[PDB]
RNA sequence: ACAGCAGUUGAACAUGGGUCAGUCGGUCCUGAGAGAUGGGCGAGUGCCGUUCCGAAGGGACGGGCGAUGGCCUCCGUUGCCCUCGGCCGAUCGAAAGGGAGUCGGGUUCAGAUCCCCGAAUCCGGAGUGGCGGAGAUGGGCGCCGCGAGGCGUCCAGUGCGGUAACGCGACCGAUCCCGGAGAAGCCGGCGGGAGCCUCGGGGAGAGUUCUCUUUUCUUUGUGAAGGGCAGGGCGCCCUGGAAUGGGUUCGCCCCGAGAGAGGGGCCCGUGCCUUGGAAAGCGUCGCGGUUCCGGCGGCGUCCGGUGAGCUCUCGCUGGCCCUUGAAAAUCCGGGGGAGAGGGUGUAAAUCUCGCGCCGGGCCGUACCCAUAUCCGCAGCAGGUCUCCAAGGUGAACAGCCUCUGGCAUGUUGGAACAAUGUAGGUAAGGGAAGUCGGCAAGCCGGAUCCGUAACUUCGGGAUAAGGAUUGGCUCUAAGGGCUGGGCGGCCGGCGCCUAGCAGCCGACUUAGAACUGGUGCGGACCAGGGGAAUCCGACUGUUUAAUUAAAACAAAGCAUC
RNA sequence: UCUGGUGGAGGUCCGUAGCGGUCCUGACGUGCAAAUCGGUCGUCCGACCUGGGUAUAGGGGCGAAAGACUAAUCGAACCA
């Protein structure tokens, strides 16, 4: 809701900034295993553990 | 464009008394009319009367007390009425110092 | 907003430190003039325009004049 | 209007006839009007249980469930002027 | 890739951006309750307990006794001692309870009572007085001054008015004490105010004009905070003394404990005018520059009437209760008079009066709020707390049609119109012969006028049952409000409103009649079939969420312990 | 005593919103739905309906009582 602490604000910041695709440079540094980012979260799909 | 113009003329039959028969009433006559706004429009209308004649003199207090308790039992129907039994009232109360005056006059003779 | 019916304090009003404009506006029938103060807006409604243009010439010096034309 | 349920017309059928005629008698007494001892008008009406109200002088007296006086409270305050004379005289 | 067809689309993916407050909330207070310490219990983590087995005050008028700093004659800050002093105990507990104070106009791609413009307001601080005003500036004795007006002395002065209710711009005062406000249910009925709807005109723009319609549609403002005036209310006051009782409400109700009558007082004032205010906003007609100038200009933003109308709100007055419908922060008033001030200055202490100066920190604020942003595994016919609420018909927030606003038929389309099905209808003559059973469907249905049985706990049963009417059109009768009563007035006998007369204004109904249609008319919509009995339970209420709503449970009453 | 008014009582009646869930033993029954949909129904000023905050926790609670409910789990829940 509009009503909502400031530790609750903090932790939704937190989950919205992490929320990225990986980048483009990642995929050529030497010895790479990453190919896409595995925790890519949708606000409709899945809901957060708060 | 809603225009108001087909309920302005239907409005203006309604008025002078069509499309309220029998057969275009749904409600009782409780719930078109109610009995009790009836009721307090006419004791309003009568006391009012009452209260006017009072101050111009034309009734007396007593006169008044009596004639408000029997607007109060439904005994006048409507102001016509009430004011043609003034009348009568104030016709017999004269008389009766018409005849009292001349057995005064015929005593005194 | 305060609404002051002498002229003469009218003047007290506008010669206040605290005063930073006058505001002066023509209407159909009457002229308003307006001093802004700190709290309230004091202002004076005069309906003869003989004595409209002696107020002009009598308003205090360095106050803020302003016409609303 | 009625010829015997008087004011537990209310109730309709929805009870004994014993009973509405039980709680006839305490229903008039509970909201009648009596006159207040100390002003002397007719205002001496009910708050609640115990509680009588006059609304003239604003007097408020603790009396019976239903009517204003029990009788056992009448007969307690003859006795105890009876004893408390004893005593002095 | 996903959105079960597509997709130039998306609540998808990617890149950027977006939430601004003293006056909107949180924050503060307590509620139901939760919870430490003291104490007790407990092998123990710990538990019980919230005033109960505690030396539970750390503060303060004021006074004294000392240090210290200053615009240092003096005052202020800091320690110690008297005096006062119940926390009737920490603390937590509400984004719907309590709780000071902000509202118009404009502005964005997305913010806004938060930004800009404008106009206000509350709280706190101001010591070294910020400026005024108040307190507060009189009287007596003389002298001089022609006299006014000044010189000396003495004595007052913590305001004033009204018979009163109370009023005026302030109008000293501590510990202590009393009180108020915060702070009270539900239902009914009336009345006031506003918003909305309605009606009659006047403007501006638009629609229709095949014929009519001087028409039909839209639009036709003034925030908070001050000032004044209506209006509403009053168990507020003064005169006075009432039965031939009177006053008065829709209902009531009121009076020698003071009616009616007359004259005042107070509270509320969300209404009107006014400052704010037209400079702004809107409507319409034009003229510019250029993407925006809150561009510029002209005209207008007018006059009325209605009402058991709906909604909100403010009042008054009742009904109900073996039901009586929070608390605390916080703020105020009063009682008392411990104190302080100055000796007549142009003065003092003091001031809840007017203006002036400074500040108001922290957190929330975007958007969805649901047949697509929430829960049900999903864009799931399910579930999920509220606020505003136009016209017509009509008892209605019923159903049906429409306006403001919104939408694209609910995760696809094309063609055809087979059986069976789901949903909706109709049916000749019979009229329950079907079937366990009238299940299902059908009949009745509104309102007005008549007329209503057995039985009964006398309340009911009851819309019992049964019958008639109902459209359209044209009339008639009845049902009200205001004003007046022998150029402008008035000193006057000269007038007499008196079966209530004249003029003006107005809305909603009721009853009766004529005419009239292929007897059709509660024409759609809305909308009880009924009667005679038996069994059970008295009734209202409740129950196995997801197969049993019942005769089961509860219940008032009765009785027992 | 009778009559005509006024008045507006009630765990009163018809019936909206709301709350519930009779019958069709209708629809659906690899559903829209691990209980929904339609018509028809009960109640609708009260023992009324409802949000938030609080209290009661498993041989325990709560129960106008059906062994009902206690997070799709109840003749003793769920987790290890
Ligand atoms: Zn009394």
């Amino acid at each position: 809701s509009s009503h909502k602490t400031f530790r609750i604000k903090r932790f939704l910041a937190k989950k919205q900034k992490q929320n990225r695709p990986i980048p483009q440079w990642i995929r050529m540094k030497t010895g790479n295993k990453i190919r896409y980012n595995s925790k890519r979260r949708h606000w409709r799909r899945t809901k957060l553990g708060l | 464009v809603h225009s108001r113009a087909r309920c302005r003329k239907n409005t203006l039959a309604r008025r002078k008394g069509r499309h309220m028969g029998i057969g275009k009433r749904k409600g009782t006559a409780n719930a078109r009319m109610p009995e009790k706004v009836t009721w307090m429009r006419r004791m309003r209308i009568l006391r009012r009367l009452l209260r006017r004649y009072r101050e111009s003199k034309k009734i007396d207090r007593h006169m008044y007390h009596s004639l408000y308790l029997k607007v109060k039992g439904n005994v006048f129907k409507n102001k016509r009425i009430l004011m043609e039994h003034i009348h009568k009232l104030k016709a017999d109360k004269a008389r009766k110092k018409l005849l009292a005056d001349q057995a005064e006059a015929r005593r005194s003779k | 907003p305060r609404k002051i019916e002498e002229i003469k304090d009218f003047l007290l009003t506008a010669r206040r430190k605290d005063a930073k404009s006058v505001k002066i506006k023509k209407n159909k029938d009457n002229v308003k003039f307006k001093v802004r103060c700190s709290r309230y807006l004091y202002t004076l409604v005069i309906t003869d325009k003989e004595k409209a243009e002696k107020l002009k010439q009598s308003l205090p010096p360095g106050l803020a004049v302003k016409d609303l034309k | 209007r009625t010829k015997k349920v008087g004011i537990v017309g209310k109730y309709g059928t929805r009870y004994g006839a014993s009973l509405r005629k039980m709680v006839k008698k305490i229903e008039i007494s509970q909201h009648a009007k009596y006159t207040c001892s100390f002003c002397g008008k007719t205002k001496m009406k009910r708050r609640a249980v115990g509680i009588w109200h006059c609304g003239s002088c604003m007097k408020t007296v603790a009396g019976g469930a239903w009517t204003y006086n029990t009788t056992s409270a009448v007969t307690v305050k003859s006795a105890i002027r009876r004893l408390k004379e004893l005593k002095d005289q």
